[PDB]
DNA sequence: AAACCTTCCCATCAGGGGAAGGTC
DNA sequence: GACCTTCCCCTGATGGGAAGGTTTATAAT
């Protein structure tokens, strides 16, 4: 019924034309009667009746007579409804501008004439008056005088001369304004004059002059002429308990205002002076701005409460209220919540829901299908069937639950896997049962956390909760190929109980037929289970072509690790369960049989894994006692040891030896490396504990301590924790970062004392208060991930550009940190990558890189590979398939639809919640310079001269394994293309974060101290004396040379004077500006740079994310960009691309462009739409700019239909939106 | 608690979020995103246009839940008519285009 | 500053004070002023015809006799029947002797006698608008035969300002140019029609106020003056005595009110109390317009405090109560019982309940719930109007269900059932209305219902209709 | 806040009339 | 059978009352 919003200026005129009647008396229900009174702010004539279909004089009742006005009282019989649609107008007296054109920064009012908003203010408030058509005399058009001025002004011209005062001034300014004739005059103040001063106010007046002319509505309704009233329905009076009646502040406010502007009309046509009528005229601007924006003049506060009233303006935009607590999150019929508790006995795809839930829940449904089966009379009847809980209706409503499946949501909703779709299992009590292996995703626990469920109604809603919300739908992360599902605490322990193995287990060494053997020898109780018994085991693997073959033979095993076997799919070979099986390798050999057999198969073996952990971790007794942690019997030496190794140091300092922060790291180097002396003497004596007779020889093996495999199992505690158990726990430091010198020296076990507990207490305030405040901060980042993010969707097929980021691995310092095939998998070649040997084909142009090119590319000695990027894709509005990737819930292509804008920004905002000498060359090969000058010296090796200089290590490979830096002047003892040794010292010379950080990394800051660029090649040259900083200037080769800087001699420079340096050196040190990266150098390098970086903060930490999702957000921040010239043509990337490229495809000439870069929160700024940006950013400002501007909202996005309320186009409305945008517009 | 089918505030017709357990769950901006992610777009559709808002949308699905027939007739979320008429009692003129 | 209310605070400081000198020595310029604008009145023989009028009604039962006259300066009830007949001493010497040589010098004789009776200034602006209309009347006529010449014959406006200056009465202007042969004079044979017959409305005035068309110009010329006069003073009386009226008002502050507000409610008292002012009572002006000022104020709150307003009388009574309620703290201990305040109050027992029933106030929706979250108290209001959907499809079922069970019916009792009962049909019908269209009358139908329902109380028809109903 | 006064809207009372009832 | 007294419904009066309006004089900044 609608496909098209528009906002544009409200007239005098077309207010009234809305408006249903003018409030005049500033009244409402009577006071004895309740009932509207004539002309109020509730008059039933003026908005609408107060029963329904009924008249307020009481003379028509019936539904018959509608559409009639009762001469009685002029209220037409209708819905009372109508209330709530019902606008009005008051007839101000004097006229009044609108606070939103007045206040907003650019302010609307004030450059709209260039006259400075000092100035207008001073004009409002009556304290000055203005010149205005002059035409010729003494005075301009726009000129300011006061009392005196004005005083001996008017003899001089009577007529010709007009200057006024106030708001009638203001708007006649406006009103015999030419925003045409000014228009051609500005034009060449910006063309022949230079200097950005000149162009400064010029270039965004011009655009407001044109504009407002190409919208269409006039500069007079600037000032309202006629204020618009709010239907009574939206600002109730309805009473309450108590008879108390409780409204809304809007009213206080409308009725403050109609009573002024009352009171100046009674004085106009009583006769007043002057110092009374300008008083009151003031009065009613203060009145009319406090109604629209409460809190920019004065802060009109309410009534008998002390709190300023909330005015118009205000029910719009903050976090609270309307846009962003009303139109994006609402709340929903037909859902609850509880306790959530366990669930082991429900598969991975089924939850335990309470039947009571259930029956409140599906109410509707099992009304309907009780009275279709003959049960009830009438939908009445069901009611009370189902009030009464009679039998029948248990079994009726396990008819409606049966393939029904339900979502539930916990509490933080980081990525989208905090939404998950399972089957209802009715279950008895009232606690929620949930599946354990999703607890992982849901990041939820069972310390008394709470769930909400959601009930689909539409079978859409009920299909797409089974073929994409449906929890065995949902295995592998979007964010990271690993599976969202592996063992948590009890599985893993009972796994790695039975691949356990000792020495003397009863009955090891033997043999046996299979699995069925070794469990009736389990079961018997006549075998252990950790004995080393080989036995056999046909292991099937599907070979040659595609068919199973089983080949059975006999293996060295366990009788845990056989029986284990008896879960383990079909394709998967034995060495899975040939090892200890701890948390670490559960999950790896589960992602081997998911990407062996399937999904199917997966989820199975995922539900089988999960009943046997349960079941074998609690009959292994698996318990803790005070006697298990094994305090060590060196400890008390330990400890006095380095607590005399002080003694020493004390004199040392006491005599003058040392000073104070020289004897500091004295003491806590001796006791750093004295506590890992404590941590050690309980590990090596814990991790061998156990000591038992091999058949009769004394052996020590891996210990059995209840405690320790608990941590070699990864189950639940980690090795710190140990340390901390068992031997004292470390040195705490005040809030300044002061570590003390006084280190605990008593463990948990023994009991800490009271002196000790203090410094733990700050470490754990630290902590609590560090991680409690923390959870705003994550929310706040991703939030603006999302709004950066939504509009960019998956939609065209394939782009067509071979452009590509160039793929290279991390290499860096020792050792690789990811390897190219990561950063390559699941990608798409751009141009065709060959062997080592040139003019081959190892890959074509672009084909997505899964595994089988994966294993490819790493036979060959192939490091580099060129993969096409989000960054980089001919695409309007949009992506193209192939560019982005595959990386999904499954190893296919992305699928056309699918919103990768909001899966990426979820991608990066649920890990948000986790962040808070020489070179000696390891492997052997050749070593390999990059970007060095050498000199030969007295020593006859050689030395770097460059400040920048790679030592790259080419093997007999071709590859790069090895990456160092070496700064100036360094000590070479092999040279460029030298063979080395095993580790031969090629280098030496004389050496003399967290989520804020991702947040500047995104914000594209400025940083504290930049570093200067080259602008192109050539020998640089020095320049005028020191005058406040320095200079610089370029010395091209053989282009023009124009180019200069000026760069202060406060800081120190890097480059070489007499040297040539190509565009983008390093001219000083310090960090890097993201702007100066993208035009000295390209869209690719700061793309790569911005990637590089940030991968680092999140490397630090368990956290993994493909490059892929933060492309996007590097895409998303370069969609703008300048103009340099202006062409052929007459801002948005897309936008320019396409309509200047349309007439470059015509023989006339193009335009070119410099890509811009804006933040995550300054890209968010600017949006085609301007609702998608009213809805986060700072409504009151974008609604009044894009409303001056007639600005046309079609929506074409995600938020913004959630607002309106249609379905998204992306995904299952992507298709909808298909069909219908395909004939739409065509 | 739980709630099917209960009261809704009189200023926007959402459902009240209170009575302490007969009030609806909420549904915020995240889980918007969370379902957005899916390609699922009929279930948040339902959510923000049946289930709170759209006050034939909540009678019209009550009435076909019952007939055994589960198909949804979307409308006009009244928070959004609100926020029109909010927009528009201002020196703002917020208007629709064509079918 | 920026407010508002310090441009106000500091705009009275220019206007200096005026005590002692200024309220005397400027009151006597506003008397000086309306004495101008009085004797314009003085020669108005339509004021004499108009005032014969209101005066014999008074002695027919229509208007007052206080209610037309403030007083003569010249509340004694016997100085009327003295000043009726013997200001009638110059009434007929000069009216009827114009058979107006004589009648010259004896018109001031006539008028003197109208000053001495002061009007009360309802009549009094009557009389004021009265000599406005006249101007307005005989003005119409000159900017009509002004441009039917000028700006259609193309005279020169000099040309006829010299004819027109003395006569403005008779045609002996515009027909004796008509001779001067000048470009203008060939035009003036066309507009003879809209200039002739224009003088009908603007000579006969002559006729009606007894005075040539150019003394009518007089009179107004000299009252505006007048009027100006009496303006000009009073602006710069209520300036000077501005600050009295912020002395008033600062004595409400929690008045459900701005202060700006009550300030400005109380200028317009002091408006109010300087029209009504005689500086020759001595009595000094701060204590009058302390009176209209104040009550400006207090009346104006009680009309514009409670967003339900409330007639003035049932302020009063309230504040009253609450006075009674406030003094008797000390005397009972702690406060007055129900039932006390009845006696101690001229008003009756039982009108105190509803009298402080009525006296809520509105709670701000806004007003933040418990817990001090941002839960405001109109996010708990609930919406008792819309039927919730459980009787919505209860509704539609027994639509369906009574449909059927009358198709069951026979034909006649259908349409009749249909028809009593406003069943699928615009406005159910009455007996004969029923009957006024199906061919039998007044008690066909009324037999045709009974048994129609009596068809439908039998039971396997009614089972389906039965179970609707449940108490 | 009190004091005297006009307009309007109330929900009710003498008065008229059209017949109505009952008898010297 | 009339004549006198009686029994109920419209006109319009007109008592009652809530709701408004105008003044109030020591001075009062
Ligand atoms: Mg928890
Ligand atoms: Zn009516
Ligand atoms: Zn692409």
């Amino acid at each position: 019924e609608f496909d098209a919003i528009k906002i544009a200026l409200a007239s005098p005129d077309m207010i009234r034309s809305w408006s249903f009647g003018e409030v005049k008396k500033p009244e409402t229900i009577n006071y004895r009667t309740f009932k509207p009174e004539r002309d109020g702010l509730f008059c039933a004539r003026i908005f609408g009746p107060v029963k329904d279909y009924e008249c307020l004089c009481g003379k028509y009742k019936r539904l018959k007579h509608r559409g009639v006005i009762c001469e009685k009282c002029g209220v037409e019989v209708t819905q009372t409804k109508v209330r709530r649609e019902r606008m009005g107008h008051i007839e101000l007296a004097s006229p009044t501008a609108h606070i939103w054109f007045l206040k907003s920064l650019p302010s609307r009012i004030g450059l709209l004439l260039d006259m400075p908003l000092r100035d207008i203010e001073r004009v409002l408030y009556f304290e000055s008056y203005v010149v205005i058509e002059g035409g010729m005399t003494n005075l301009e058009r726009q000129q300011i005088l006061t009392e005196e001025q004005y005083l001996d002004a008017l003899e001089e011209f009577g007529d010709e001369f007009d200057a006024k005062m106030g708001a009638e001034a203001i708007q006649a300014l406006l009103k015999s304004m030419d925003l045409e004739q000014e228009c051609e005059q500005l034009r060449e103040e910006l063309n022949e004059t230079n200097s950005e001063t000149k162009r400064k106010k010029l270039t965004k007046r011009i655009k407001l002059l044109e504009a407002f002319v190409q919208s269409g509505n006039k500069p007079e309704w600037m000032i309202l002429t006629v204020l618009p009233v709010l239907p009574p329905d939206l600002r109730p009076l309805v009473p309450l308990d108590g008879g108390r009646f409780a409204t809304s502040d809007l009213n206080d406010l409308y009725r403050r205002v109609i009573n002024r502007n009352n009171r100046l009309k009674r004085l106009l046509d009583l006769a007043a002076p002057d110092i009374i009528v300008r008083n009151e005229k003031r009065m009613l601007q203060e009145a009319v701005d406090a109604l629209l924006d409460n809190g920019r003049r004065g802060r009109a506060i309410t009534g008998s409460n002390k709190r300023p009233l909330k005015s118009l303006a205000d029910m719009i935009k903050g976090k609270q209220g309307r846009f962003r607590q009303n139109l994006l999150g609402k709340r929903v019929d037909y859902s609850g919540r509880s306790v959530i508790t366990v669930g082991p006995y429900l598969r991975l795809h089924q939850c335990g829901l309470p039947k009571k839930m259930a029956l409140e829940l599906f109410k509707p449904f099992i009304y309907g299908k009780l009275e279709l089966r003959g049960l009830a009379t009438t939908i009445k009847a069901a009611k009370k069937m189902v009030e009464r809980e009679e039998a029948v209706v248990w079994d009726i409503l396990d008819e409606v639950i049966r393939e029904h499946p339900v979502l539930l949501n916990r509490a933080p909703t980081l990525h989208r896997l905090g939404i998950q779709a399972f089957e209802p299992v009715l279950i008895e009590g009232k606690a929620i049962q949930l599946h354990p292996l999703v607890c992982a995703a849901y990041n939820a626990d069972f310390d008394g956390d709470q769930m909400a469920v959601h009930v689909p109604l539409t079978l859409e809603a009920q299909l797409e909760a089974r073929a994409l919300m449906m929890s065995t739908n949902n295995i592998l992360s979007p964010a990271n190929g690993e599976p969202i599902i592996v063992p948590s605490q009890d599985v893993v322990l009972g796994l790695y109980y039975m691949t356990r193995d000792c020495v003397n287990a009863k009955g090891e060494g033997m043999v046996l037929t299979g699995p069925k053997e070794a469990e009736r020898l389990y079961r018997s109780g006549l075998a252990s289970l950790h004995a080393r018994v080989k036995v056999r085991i046909t292991e099937y693997e599907k070979d040659a072509n595609g068919e199973l073959v089983a080949k059975t033979s006999l293996k060295d095993t366990t009788v845990g690790r056989a029986i284990l076997w008896m879960i383990v799919p079909k394709g998967l070979p034995y060495s899975i369960v040939n090892q200890a099986l701890g948390k670490k390798a559960i999950s790896k050999m589960l992602n081997t049989c998911y990407r062996i057999l399937g999904l199917k198969p997966t989820v199975i073996f995922a539900d089988q894994i999960m009943y046997t952990g349960f079941a074998y971790a609690a009959r292994s007794g698996a318990s803790v006692g005070i006697d298990d942690m094994v305090i060590p019997e060196k400890k008390h030496e330990i400890i006095s040891e380095a607590e005399a190794e002080v003694a020493e140091i004390q004199e040392q300092f006491q005599s003058g030896l040392v000073t104070a922060g020289e004897r500091y790291n004295k003491v806590i180097d001796i006791w750093a490396a004295a506590n890992d002396r404590v941590s050690k003497a309980m590990m090596d004596n814990l991790q061998t504990e156990t000591v038992i007779n091999r058949d009769g020889q004394e052996e020590k093996q891996v210990s059995f301590n209840s405690i320790y495999m608990m941590a070699d199992s990864g189950a639940r505690g980690s090795a710190a924790q140990i340390r901390q158990l068992a031997g004292m726990r470390g040195l705490m430091a005040k809030p300044d970062g002061s570590i003390i010198e006084t280190p605990i020296t008593a463990n948990f076990r023994e009991g800490l004392n009271v002196l000790q507990y203090f410094i733990s207490t700050h470490g754990a305030r630290k902590g609590l208060a560090d991680t409690a405040l923390k959870t705003a901060n994550s929310g706040y980042l991703t939030r603006r991930l999302v709004d950066v993010a939504q509009d960019l969707v998956v939609t065209e097929d394939d782009c067509g550009t071979h452009e590509g980021i160039m793929m290279t691995p991390v290499i860096e310092g020792g050792d690789v940190k990811e390897p190219l095939r990561d950063r390559v998998l699941g990608r798409v070649t751009a141009e065709d990558v060959l062997k080592p040997g040139t003019a081959d084909i190892l890959v074509p142009r672009n084909t997505l890189l899964h595994e089988q090119w994966c294993d490819l590319l790493e036979e060959n000695s192939v490091d580099a590979v060129k993969v096409r990027s989000v960054v980089s894709c001919d695409t309007d509005f949009g992506v193209c398939a192939h560019c982005y990737g595959r990386d999904l819930a499954r190893g296919h292509i992305i699928n056309k639809g699918e919103a990768i804008g909001v899966i990426a920004a979820q991608s990066i905002g649920e890990p948000g919640t986790q962040l808070t000498s020489s070179i000696q060359v390891k492997n052997k090969g050749s070593i390999k310079l990059s970007n060095v000058k050498s000199v030969v010296n007295s020593s006859g090796k050689l030395v770097i001269t460059s400040r920048n200089t790679e030592l790259k290590l080419i093997d007999e490979f071709g590859r790069t394994k090895e990456s160092y830096k070496v700064p100036y002047g360094a000590v070479l003892a092999k040279g460029d293309g030298e063979q080395v040794a095993g580790g031969e010292t090629v280098a030496n010379w004389d050496p003399h974060g967290g989520l804020p950080r991702v947040a500047d990394l995104f914000e594209a800051r400025r940083p504290k101290e930049p570093a200067i660029l080259a602008e192109i090649s050539g020998i640089v040259s020095f320049g005028k004396e020191t005058k406040g900083k320095r200079r610089l200037v370029i010395t091209p080769v053989d282009g023009s040379d124009p180019y200069e800087e000026m760069i202060p001699k406060w800081r120190q420079l890097n480059v070489f004077e007499g040297e040539r340096v190509e565009r983008g050196d390093v001219i000083s040190d310090g960090p890097e500006a993201p702007h100066d990266i993208l035009r000295l150098r390209g869209v690719h390098a700061v793309t790569r740079y911005i990637v590089n970086e940030v991968q680092d903060v999140y490397r630090l930490q368990g956290v993994k994310i493909n490059d892929k999702h933060i492309e996007v957000i590097v895409r998303q921040m370069l969609r703008k960009a300048t103009i340099v010239n202006a062409g052929s043509s007459d801002v948005e990337y897309s936008r320019v691309k396409i309509a200047n490229r349309e007439l470059e495809a015509n023989g006339k000439v193009g335009a070119t462009y410099s890509r811009d870069l804006l933040g995550i929160t300054k890209a968010s700024l600017a949006t085609e739409s301007f609702i998608s940006a009213a809805s986060f950013q700072e409504t009151t400002r974008v609604l009044t700019e894009a409303a001056v501007a007639g600005k046309r909202d079609e929506l074409r996005g995600l938020k913004e239909n959630v607002i309106v309320g249609r379905l998204i186009p992306a995904g299952t409305g992507y298709a909808y939106h298909q069909d219908r945008m395909r004939r739409r517009a065509a | 608690h739980a709630r099917s089918t209960g009261s809704y505030s009189l200023v926007t017709q959402q459902p009240l979020g209170g009575k302490a357990q007969f009030g609806g769950q909420r549904f915020g901006e995240m889980e918007v995103w969370a379902l957005e992610a899916y390609g699922a777009a009929y279930t948040l559709q339902e959510m923000l246009t049946v289930k709170s808002d759209d006050v034939n949308g909540r009678t019209k699905m009550y009435k076909n839940i019952v007939d055994g027939n589960h198909q949804m007739e979307p409308g006009m979320p009244e928070s959004f008519n609100v926020l029109l008429k909010e927009i528009r009692s201002l020196g703002i003129n917020i208007e629709l285009e064509d079918e | 500053t920026t407010d508002p209310v310090r441009m106000y605070m500091r705009e009275m400081g220019t206007v200096e004070l005026l005590t002692r000198e200024g309220e005397i020595d400027i009151a006597k310029r506003i008397e000086d002023g309306i004495n101008q604008v009085q004797c314009s009145v003085a020669e108005y023989p339509e004021a004499i015809t108009y005032l014969l009028e209101q005066y014999n009604r008074v002695e027919a039962e229509e208007a007052r006799l206080s209610d037309l006259i403030t007083g003569f300066v010249d509340i004694d009830p016997e100085l009327a029947r003295e000043k009726f007949a013997e200001l009638r001493a110059q009434y007929v010497v000069t009216r009827d002797t114009i058979k107006h040589a004589t009648a010259q010098e004896e018109i001031l004789k006539l008028s003197e006698v109208f000053k001495q009776f002061r009007l009360v200034p309802k009549q009094f602006d009557y009389l004021v608008n009265s000599m406005r209309v006249m101007m307005d009347r005989v003005r119409t006529q000159e900017r009509l035969i002004m441009k039917l010449c000028v700006e259609q014959c193309k005279m020169p406006k000099k040309n006829f300002i010299t004819l027109f200056t003395g006569n403005e009465t008779s045609d002996t202007w515009f027909n004796a140019a008509i001779a001067m042969n000048k470009p203008w004079s060939e035009k003036l044979h066309d507009v003879s029609e809209e200039v002739h017959r224009a003088l009908q409305k603007l000579q006969q005035i002559e006729e009606e106020t007894g005075l040539t068309i150019e003394q009518v110009k007089d009179i107004n010329r000299r009252m505006s003056i007048g009027e100006a006069k009496a303006r000009r003073a009073k602006k710069e009386m209520v300036e000077a005595n501005l600050r009295l009226v912020i002395s008033i008002a600062k004595k409400y502050t929690n008045r459900g009110l701005q202060f700006l507000d009550l300030i400005q409610e109380g200028n317009i008292g002091l408006m109010k109390a300087v029209d009504k002012f005689e500086y020759r009572r001595g009595y000094k002006f701060s204590t009058y317009a302390t009176w209209w000022i104040r009550q400006a104020i207090t009346r104006s709150i009680a009309d514009q405090a409670r967003t339900i307003r409330i007639p003035v009388h049932m302020i009063e009574t309230i504040n009253k109560l609450n006075r009674i309620s406030r003094q008797m703290l000390q005397e009972m201990g702690r406060e007055p019982t129900p039932e006390e305040l009845a006696e101690r109050m001229l008003m009756p027992e039982d009108k105190i309940r509803k009298v402080l029933k009525i006296a809520k106030e509105p709670i701000s929706m806004e007003t933040p719930i418990g817990d001090d979250e941002d839960s405001h108290l109109g996010d708990f209001i609930e919406d008792t109007t819309l039927e919730l959907p459980l009787d919505s499809a209860t509704t539609e079922s027994l639509r369906a269900a009574t449909h059927d069970v009358l198709a069951g019916l026979t034909a006649r009792e259908a349409k009749v059932l249909r028809m009593r009962f406003g069943i699928d049909m615009n406005t159910d019908y009455t007996l004969e209305e029923v009957g006024k269209q199906f061919d039998v009358t007044r008690e066909r139908i009324r037999q045709i219902e009974a048994k129609a329902l009596r068809k439908l109380r039998h039971p396997s028809r009614s089972e389906v209709l039965r179970s609707f109903l449940d108490d």
